[PDB]
């Protein structure tokens, strides 16, 4: 069995910097292909047979290597270059590498937190979801904590994260506390707390039901 | 003009079978093989096998033998892939690709992919709730609104704001599964001078249940 491991697994490159990613084969392979995949779309052939650029590929990309090690290099990083790159064995069973997520490095940014009480219509239907958005922050690492009447609530919240924003290169996160109208009315204080590396102080947003 | 049009999203029960298609055009169908690739939610790609339309011959990745069955119809220039004895491990996006042979196969053309969901859950429309501020984000020059698209199945749903007129400050989050039902949210951030002064509506569509929702965000 031949296994293709790529490195780095993830890295944030600044615009204009040279970027080099690698693909290591468990055993020697004659040729290697590369692909570029952007969120929610089919992989696009990027490089064929170690060094031939595919259609639609900028000259700033180049491929090289042999045996058990191959590399894809971007002479100068450009915004549109942010994506996930996969290498692939040139022959049966056409094994794909583990992938490399290339992101854009930008200045640190604290999250803008917004909390939302349940809507009138959800309440009327007997439900009560409290929503919190932690938007446009950087780097990606972040943690959210919920407090009901001052008590931290664990396990019972749906969290989701977006990929880097195609426009300002930031990240965003959504956290939802789902309760019944009854549970919601049981208490009065709801708090969403975001902790990012930009501050030792959590960014807190809260509201009182009454 | 090489184009590969794949069939739509599929929902199948465990133990059942499904057959996806890939309609080719823009080239001589029988002159090139057609390969299929699998990509599970949140991870890497896996090659399944190929069919050679000129002879009907097929070769498979050992892992997919007796799992996938690849056929082709010369008259309709369409490649097919049947998957049997479905399990949750079969849920993924499947692509077809037509490679050209040079020093080796060069997979220069790909279909848009077909998403397969293996589950016993039934189709359910989403409930869309408006997410309006509670007088506190005013301190911010920018106001953030949103829509909670709750309890639907299966994927996917599409979300636009003001029918596409608002796209810049939009963040639509990946759906998450809760108790076998999907929930996702979408937020839009606009200048406080834009709303409530002007109308902001989220347009949510859920093809599986032929649902269309235009939820206006009222204070």
């Amino acid at each position: 069995e031949i296994v293709l491991t790529q490195s780095p697994a993830i890295t944030a490159a600044s615009l204009g910097q040279k970027v080099t990613i690698t693909c290591s084969a468990s055993s020697s392979v004659s040729y290697m292909h590369w692909y570029q995949q952007k969120s929610g779309t089919s992989p696009k052939p990027w490089i064929y047979e170690i060094s031939k650029l595919a259609s639609g590929v900028p000259a700033r990309f180049s491929g090289s290597g042999s045996g058990t090690s191959y590399s894809l290099t971007i002479s100068s990083m450009e915004a549109e270059d942010a994506a996930i790159y996969y290498c692939q064995q040139w022959n049966y069973p056409f094994t794909f590498g583990s992938g490399t997520k290339l992101e854009i490095k930008r200045a640190d940014a604290a999250p803008t937190v917004s909390i939302f009480p349940p809507s009138s219509e959800q309440l009327t239907s007997g439900g009560a979801s409290v929503v919190c958005f932690l938007n446009n922050f950087y780097p990606k690492d972040i943690n959210v904590k919920w407090k009901i009447d001052g008590s931290e609530r664990q396990n019972g919240v749906l969290n989701s994260w977006t990929d880097q924003d195609s426009k300002d290169s930031t990240y965003s996160m959504s956290s939802t506390l789902t309760l019944t109208k009854d549970e919601y009315e049981r208490h009065n204080s709801y708090t969403c707390e975001a902790t990012h590396k930009t501050s030792t102080s959590p960014i807190v947003k809260s509201f009182n039901r009454n | 003009e090489v184009q590969l049009q794949q069939s739509g999203a599929e929902l199948a029960r465990p133990g059942a079978s499904v057959k996806m298609s890939c309609k080719a055009s823009g080239y001589t169908f029988t002159s090139y093989t057609m390969h299929w690739v699998k990509q599970r939610p949140g991870q890497g790609l896996e090659w399944i096998g190929y069919i050679n339309p000129s002879s009907g011959y097929s070769n498979y990745n050992q892992k997919f033998k007796d799992k996938a069955t690849l056929t082709a119809d010369k008259s309709s220039s369409t490649a097919y892939m049947q998957l049997s004895s479905l399990t949750s491990e079969d849920s993924a996006v499947y692509y077809c690709s037509r490679p050209v042979v040079r020093l080796g196969y060069n997979f220069d053309y790909w279909g848009q992919g077909s998403t397969l969901t293996v589950s016993s859950a039934k189709t359910t429309p989403p409930s869309v709730y408006p997410l309006a501020p509670g007088s506190a984000a005013q301190t911010n020059s920018m106001v953030t609104l949103g829509c909670l698209v709750k309890g639907y199945f299966p994927e996917p749903v599409t979300v636009t704001w003001n029918s596409g007129s608002l796209s810049s400050g939009v963040h639509t989050f990946p759906a998450v599964l809760q108790s076998d039902l999907y929930t996702l949210s979408s937020s839009v951030t606009v200048p406080s001078s834009t709303w409530p002064s002007e109308t902001v509506t989220c347009n949510v569509a859920h093809p599986a249940s032929s649902t269309k929702v235009d939820k206006k965000i009222v204070p």
